[PDB]
């Protein structure tokens, strides 16, 4: 899951 | 275009000085204050891959992206780059994979070993 990690 | 320009003409904003994150200020923001660690930050962004594909945009979703600064909730380049911004600033960032998704990538739009371009607007920050 962009924008996460 | 913009990704070439920030590659060739951007400023290294890393602590390591390894050119992993380059920045150009496109619209100067308000005053002098930048957010602090743990602040809630609100950004609009657009991201392009090195092959020209626009892989994501908050503008297209009609809502900003919100995260807590400096907590590793986002790619390292964003923690680094948003921490340099003033409210109301628009910048361009060029992110080497070490400061993004590295050899893993991010399914489904980001390949392994991807250099990424972003345009980021810092809309607001609050503790």
């Amino acid at each position: 899951q962009f924008p996460f990690v | 275009g913009a990704p070439a320009t920030v590659t060739e003409q951007g400023e290294d904003i890393t602590s390591k000085k390894d050119r992993g994150v380059l920045k150009i200020v496109k619209r100067v923001g308000n005053g002098e204050e930048t957010p602090m660690i743990g602040d809630k930050v609100y950004v609009h962004y657009k991201g392009k891959l090195s092959n020209g594909k626009k892989f994501d945009s908050s503008h297209d979703r009609n809502e900003p992206f919100v995260f807590s600064l400096g907590k590793g909730q986002v790619i390292k380049a964003w923690d680094i780059g948003v921490a340099t911004m003033k409210k109301g600033e628009i910048c361009h960032l060029l992110c080497k994979p070490e400061y993004a998704y590295g050899s893993a990538g991010s399914l489904p739009k980001i390949p392994s070993n991807a250099t990424l371009f972003f345009e980021i607007e810092l809309l607001d920050f609050k503790g």
